């Protein structure tokens, strides 16, 4: 009962993550608070 | 048929993940909250009761309208895991 | 509530058959990534 190996249940797409320029750049900035002191 | 589905076919490398794209960004359009959309003032998503889609309709019909638009980004491994759904929740309310 | 659907547990179908299957001697352990136990049974098996 488990998701089947073959279609969208594909190793090649089970991951793929979806972005807004918007939140691709509040990513980064979460990357330049890295910057300490 | 669809809007522009060979559009969309072509803007990936396959088809199946065509589908889990769309799928998954509506999921995120609805969870965080149903104005996370990058299209919305001039021509947008649209019903007739009234013009009333332009809130809740259908989710992914929104997903393709903006995948078809040049603005969003689905890659293999484009932003860290769970760093994604903090940045989210912080930057868009209506919960 | 209008919550977008969970994502599924694990069958009745396949609970009773592991159980039809323990029933007879043969054990069937479900595995992990490294070879290791995960669990079907949610939590009435471990006992007491
Ligand atoms: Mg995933
Ligand atoms: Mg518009
Ligand atoms: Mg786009
Ligand atoms: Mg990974
Ligand atoms: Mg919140
Ligand atoms: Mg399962
Ligand atoms: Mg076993
Ligand atoms: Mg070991």
């Amino acid at each position: 009962g488990r998701l089947i190996p073959a279609g969208t249940g594909s190793d090649f797409v089970r991951f793929t993550q979806v972005v807004d320029q918007k939140t691709l750049k509040a990513i980064e900035e979460a990357r330049k608070e890295a910057v300490e002191a | 048929a669809e809007p522009g589905i060979d559009k969309l076919f072509g803007m990936v490398d396959s088809k199946y993940r065509l589908t889990v794209v769309v799928a998954k960004r509506a999921q995120q359009l609805l969870r965080h909250g149903f104005k996370n959309t990058v299209l919305e003032p001039e021509e947008r998503p649209k019903m007739q009761t009234l013009e009333g889609l332009f809130d809740d309709p259908n989710a992914e019909t929104w997903a393709m309208k903006e995948l078809l638009t040049g603005r969003l980004v689905f890659g293999e491994n484009l932003v860290p895991e769970d760093r994604l759904q903090k940045e989210m929740e912080r930057i868009y309310p209506g919960e | 509530k209008g919550e977008d659907v969970p994502e599924p547990s694990v069958p009745e179908s396949f609970r009773v058959l592991v159980k039809e299957l323990q029933a007879l001697a043969l054990d069937v352990q479900t595995l992990d990534e490294k070879d290791n136990p995960v669990d079907i049974f949610e939590g009435l098996a471990s006992k007491r």
